[PDB]
């Protein structure tokens, strides 16, 4: 039995130490589904995935299957994809349009709201249908992105995010028209813990600026150029949220990072022109130089990770301590030209799909770590998270919040600290922002 | 993608054999990591495409595959393929260094002619067995739809177009570091 | 760790509620092999599987491999398929004929009784051979069906069945010659809990009369007829056992169920002619209109399931909380004509094999439910078992015992109640009827 | 079922090609869910049979397969197959709605002539890859023993008889919702 | 081992067919446990070799396979192969009594001529599906590099040499009780 | 939870009883990794696997991946194949030569000693590198064989081996030139517990002298010869170590066993000639006639197993209670003729590889035992380890140490007894000889 005392000792943000058991222990994972995933805001997709009435999307909240469906009154409703009679899946396809939902086991019928409307042979065999509908979740939308939470005790989405909102708006609020999701959702399986993937997009630029993506950059630079010239970025910053365990990292004034991954046509759209002029004008309350921010990574705790400068968005669905499913999609501006939309589509496939020149090396690292953690001695000594320890300060003229150096693990320590808090503190009164 | 519309008049024994042999030679190149030699088979105007595949009710079965304006597993031109070749042959390409052990089992070759001379539309099925590191095994099955043109190389043909229909919704492998 | 108090809270027959954790919990499953499968009467097959001296059948009791074998004195003996030296399997083939059993590891020899008769180098290295034979099970037969039980303190098979015997006799007791098993046993693996399968044949006609088998009926009805003409039987009764957790359900008068599944020649044999009249005459002591009973389903707790009308019999072998093996065979009257036996053989393959038009939809439901039960929230709220609540009565003029409406969950509540009792009551003094 | 009795004189190149091409076409029909189009290939006198296979000692090896009077995985006639086609194409057919993704890889085709003109006994090996829903993968392997008649259709042949010898005792799959 | 040195001009249709049919007949023998009939295909000077395969960095890729002075999965002569045949057909040979259920799917057949008349260097790909006892499934993939000689037997050829390159480092099977 | 009292009840060497739960229980296995594998001397390979400077071999210590490397000063160093930053595998190939090791995740550079020499951006983002290197193991070589141990408080290799050393010298110390390993490491996976495999080579000649290898000997004897003339070896002896749970068994004088396995050339080399007489003189002072010893098996606790006469050595790497990996190589005398070296190579592949005519039947037994142990009743009754009980003597006129009959289980009782000791005694103060 994991006592609150034992859980607090797994993460030490003061010394910068992480107990490797957190990625491997079966008992800890069981608690994660309750303490972390059961009461966090989890990403399900975009409003454009379910644009019209009756449109649905079958996705996951932890290991719980859920149905995200647009209603008649233009609202989005999320309910558990489980019939309360004997546990059968109500919505058995990936996506589409439904006038109603019906269970294939015993014929219990449901409306698009997720309410039990008809029970076969109810009068002869039977109890109120209003009470026996599938478990509903709280639905909140942040400028396109749809989030869900089971817990009524949990704070609202706006307060949950905190000062991480400005960095989300770099991707989500460049035009008054908003964003739209490109069709299709990539799905693949990685045998590793979700925290390895969540931490990397939270704080780990360190892997991209060193060895992991040497061949990834090589793939994107012109045939006439090799890694010897490839401009190496060193200047940048890292953001840690005041509350939540949210983190972000970006390069400052270095085109070679975005040029190799996204190409010249995307960079032209992102940094120059009236499109980039409107982006800096709309994001004036922050005081950020968004035209100078290139190659950004961000994680909204626990499992919402994205890359603003390349619009790569993904959810990590947990599948035990030793496995995850990656569900990835891409965003473009609603009023973005057909030329720029195709450039974002092609380059995100080339880089961040299962066969993507960057994604291949990302998974390879995580797969090998998880294997090693099967051993006793490999879990007996803590991991090092001492990078940028006590070097971040809240007084920065351009980037708001707790900001340090790009190659640091302050946001990483912030993520594991918030993980530890959620796992050890049962009440939201102590846990609130 | 509907049933491959094979011609009534089947392709000649010589042509059938030539194309089958091309695929067996191609498999040998890929299985022995001859990536430079395999890349040479790709024409300038190559479209290398592998669409996403989704679970749909029969009533909405037309939405199974991802469209032209949607994401895919692969959607590549000659230039983007070149970058992939430079990565897989690189000593710092960790996904394939140490490299995987692959087998491309090829059968079910159906040959169709086109309007352009020496240009052929080909359909074939495959099982790709991938063995990686110590004990990792990933098995893939599907069909390939190729546009092949006659070429004066050591294989007999060059690849103008390739669409790979993989029998999977969620990919059970952690990556697609292999070529199909 | 599960206390008796905690186990009693998992099942509530009064309120009609089931805790979904009973199908998924690994701790509960480990207790089941001890408290349930370790002391229950379990089906191993039929007498005709082992008709001559030396004939054997390698089967399972829970997860324990066992050998069912006919002796010289016409008796059947069941012992553990494990050598007590170092655990090697004694009988290594599925079925056949043996003169003596020998271990392949160190050559410990056994007779067909299961007794250790020879140990190599015994006079050189050694102990009593009469004490070191594999563990023997109790063997009892009910009208052909061979049952087995490890527990010497457990009740005899007759009392164990109780008032469920009349409903077994509908299939088993029709001719003085008895039943005979059609050769060959079908085996396949389903990723679900054994209780889902046990409950369905026990109390679930509701699935067959609603949505599950709509395509199965379509496959059976004449090509000229479509589903809109197919009869929808509503009249029928369900039976709950006085003790044991057994249950049976049947349609009354409406032949649409049997005519589609078994065909016109089997329905004729079951309801009309001398063969049907003799069966009613033989079952006069029970006082049931057996010719009116069509499309029956029954489960003998825990894992002996059969369909008394179509003569499909199956055992659910547990393989963890998330998996079962289905072992299925078919029974026919011994003195029945060749045309009837061929009709039973064909239609049982067409409907109830792994590729059967019914079985396909049966397993598809169960696979989805088990997958759903991986989630935290999916196991947080109870399943509804409130169908037919407090409507069943013992004063039925046609059918004996606790009889209610065909579309009800009274027998289901009784099954889960007796399961709850076996898991919580460690001694037979309180458990027995 | 012993070793297939191949003729000493191997079938002609044209006949070998025709029957191989028939199987590739048949596989395409099945892998693209053209069930009504596939059902048309089955003759009225068809016996579609998949025997049970058991673990036996070498001394009892003659009892490995289930007989004519025993249970089987499939033992079908034209009328019973019609019901299965009506089920698989149905919206209420939950086992195949949403439908599975399958790949029939066909090889090892041996062609034998019979006494009846334009009727051939054919032996072939297969691997059936079945992918279902999110994560479910079922892999089957075996041989098929067919009787094929020459017919005037899109594929060139019709199926008189089919016996599938599956390399399995206990089926690792939950169902057999696919056609072999 | 590098990419098989296929001839520029492919083998004739009749020769290609003959060798393909030989492997299909060979697979039938093995899959139906005709070990005596299969063993008769092996010449007196047979070398039956299956080297170990290791994980190596690209720069040390020349050391991927075990050499002739190293250990292997198989390194056999006619003498030692006869012992294996006497074991596999034995009633006291527990690893294959009850026997396994195997399927050899053969494709990718490339035929090359030699300096010796009626002797051919043959490359082919395989998937070996092995099903054993209740639920044991082992899947093997790889290529075979054979030296075949024309012979007056029922299959048309005899085996002079066989090298099997398995797509594995660590063997995921508990044994190799089968023949490749 | 497993108390010291409960662990002692699992093994009873006085009554010769073994609790089958030791091979199947997950909790016991997790304790094995700490108390047995975490502080035992574990065989990694041979000196000839790493002959030159920088030469490495990636292997395992239990489930911990380890790197064995030859240093500049001819010493061998063993460290954990795990980077202390975020767990990535430092050495990702099986074997070869390295001038340095570098982590592919973030670029942490290591020397061939396992010392952290360089961290990218260390001066900019940070911590002491001398404190953050991979966990080092104690390295000790016994006449060619390289052993490793994590525990600093554990006794040295010489003391650990004790009076089992003269029996190791039968294979390792026949010539002043020593032994050399043949190239190649055979690796395969068996679904069974490591203790079955370790016990077999420890005390089980009984299986080879009875039924397991009747087809293996048939494969080795001449085509004109059958099992009737194969010659049945019955005479021999078995040794139990004073401390450690080490054991060895061998035939005496009877050449029928060694001739079938290794052929006429090796059998002659082992018994008659200048090489065998040199071994007689070198090992005569230990009071052991090596020329009479024909066909031998030995286990060094826990997982080092070898067959002296055939020179087959193997390490059993545990992979849970239900699985092992077998890593095998072969030894030859360094000064042995090329003809003898080739016969050793050929026959070891023929007999002991994954496709070996002996190995095939060894694994087949263990697979079926492990499958059996899934059942409740299959673990309820103890296994028989009573063979040769109270029949071993420490004053044997032919062989040193505690010596009994070849077909006995004295060394087996000693192995499971020492296992029980290591599992119940946490401190080396009471555990040591
Ligand atoms: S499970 Fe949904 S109605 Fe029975
Ligand atoms: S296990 Fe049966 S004799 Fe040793
Ligand atoms: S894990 Fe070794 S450098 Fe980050
Ligand atoms: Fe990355
Ligand atoms: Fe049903
Ligand atoms: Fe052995």
């Amino acid at each position: 039995n994991w006592t609150p005392e034992a859980i607090r000792g797994l993460v030490d943000q003061e010394k910068g130490l992480l107990d490797p058991r957190i990625y491997a222990d079966q008992s800890l994972y069981e608690l994660e589904l309750e303490r972390v995933f059961g009461r966090s805001w989890l990403l399900l997709g975009h409003e454009s995935h379910v644009p019209e009435t009756g449109d649905f999307l079958a996705t996951y909240m932890g290991e719980d299957p859920v149905v995200m469906v647009r209603q008649k009154d233009k609202s989005i409703k999320v309910f558990l994809n489980q019939c309360r009679h004997r546990g059968m899946r109500i919505c058995r396809s990936d996506a589409g349009n439904a006038k109603a939902f019906t269970c294939s086991y015993h014929g219990w019928a449901y409306d698009i709201a997720g309410k039990l409307v008809n029970v076969p042979f109810e009068k002869e065999a039977f109890f109120d249908k209003a009470e026996w509908g599938p478990l509903q979740a709280r639905v909140a939308t942040y400028k396109g992105l749809v989030f869900a939470n089971w817990d009524v005790q949990a704070p609202d989405l706006e307060t949950y995010l905190g000062d991480a909102r400005p960095y989300m708006d770099v991707m989500l609020d460049r035009t008054p028209a908003g964003t739209v999701a490109i069709g299709g959702m990539q799905k693949w399986v990685i045998p590793c813990n979700w925290k390895f993937a969540a931490e990397q997009f939270c704080s780990d630029m360190y892997h991209a600026g060193t060895t992991t993506h040497l061949s990834g950059i090589l793939a994107g630079i012109p045939p006439e150029m090799d890694l010897s010239q490839a401009q190496i970025p060193t200047k940048g910053n890292q953001f840690r949220a005041a509350w939540g365990g949210h983190g972000s990292g970006w390069y400052v004034d270095e085109p070679g990072s975005l040029l190799a991954v996204m190409g010249p046509k995307v960079t032209q759209y992102w940094t120059e022109g009236p499109a980039a002029e409107l982006a800096e004008q709309r994001l004036g309350h922050t005081g950020m130089p968004v035209r100078r921010m290139v190659g950004q990574h961000m994680t909204i705790f626990p499992t919402c990770s994205f890359l603003p400068a390349m619009n790569q968005i993904r959810v990590w669905h947990p599948r035990g301590p030793n496995e995850i499913e990656v569900w990835a999609f891409t965003l473009v501006d609603a009023d973005a030209p057909a030329e720029i939309k195709e450039e974002y589509r092609r380059h995100n496939i080339r880089n961040f799909s299962a066969g993507g020149v960057f994604e291949q090396d990302d998974g390879e690292n995580w797969v090998e770590i998880q294997k090693g953690l099967r051993g006793y001695k490999a879990k007996s000594q803590p991991f090092n998270a001492q990078m940028g320890l006590g070097r971040s300060q809240t007084g920065h003229p351009d980037f708001p919040g707790n900001v340090g150096y790009v190659y640091a693990e302050e946001a990483a320590r912030g993520m594991y600290h918030h993980w530890m808090r959620m796992m050890s503190e049962p009440s939201w009164a102590t846990l609130k922002p | 993608f509907k049933t491959f519309e094979w011609p009534s008049k089947a392709a000649g024994l010589e042509l059938q054999n030539e194309i089958e042999q091309f695929y067996y030679r191609e498999a040998q190149l890929l299985d022995h990591r001859a990536y430079e030699a395999w890349f040479a088979l790709l024409d300038k105007d190559i479209h290398y495409f592998m669409p996403l595949r989704t679970n749909r009710m029969i009533r909405e079965g037309e939405l199974e595959y991802s469209g032209d304006q949607d994401l895919a597993h692969f959607d590549e031109t000659h230039e983007t393929m070149y970058g992939r070749i430079r990565k897989v042959t690189s000593d710092v390409g960790w996904a394939e260094n140490p490299p995987s052990r692959t087998r491309h089992l090829v059968s079910n070759v159906i040959v169709k002619e086109t309007a352009t001379p020496d240009t052929f539309e080909v359909n074939s099925a495959f099982i790709l067995y991938r063995n990686r590191l110590e004990r990792q095994v990933d098995i893939f099955a599907g069909e390939r739809r190729d546009v092949l043109r006659r070429a004066d190389n050591n294989l007999g043909f060059s690849i103008a177009k390739r669409t790979i229909l993989l029998d999977a919704s969620t990919l059970l492998s952690n990556n697609l570091s292999m070529f199909f």
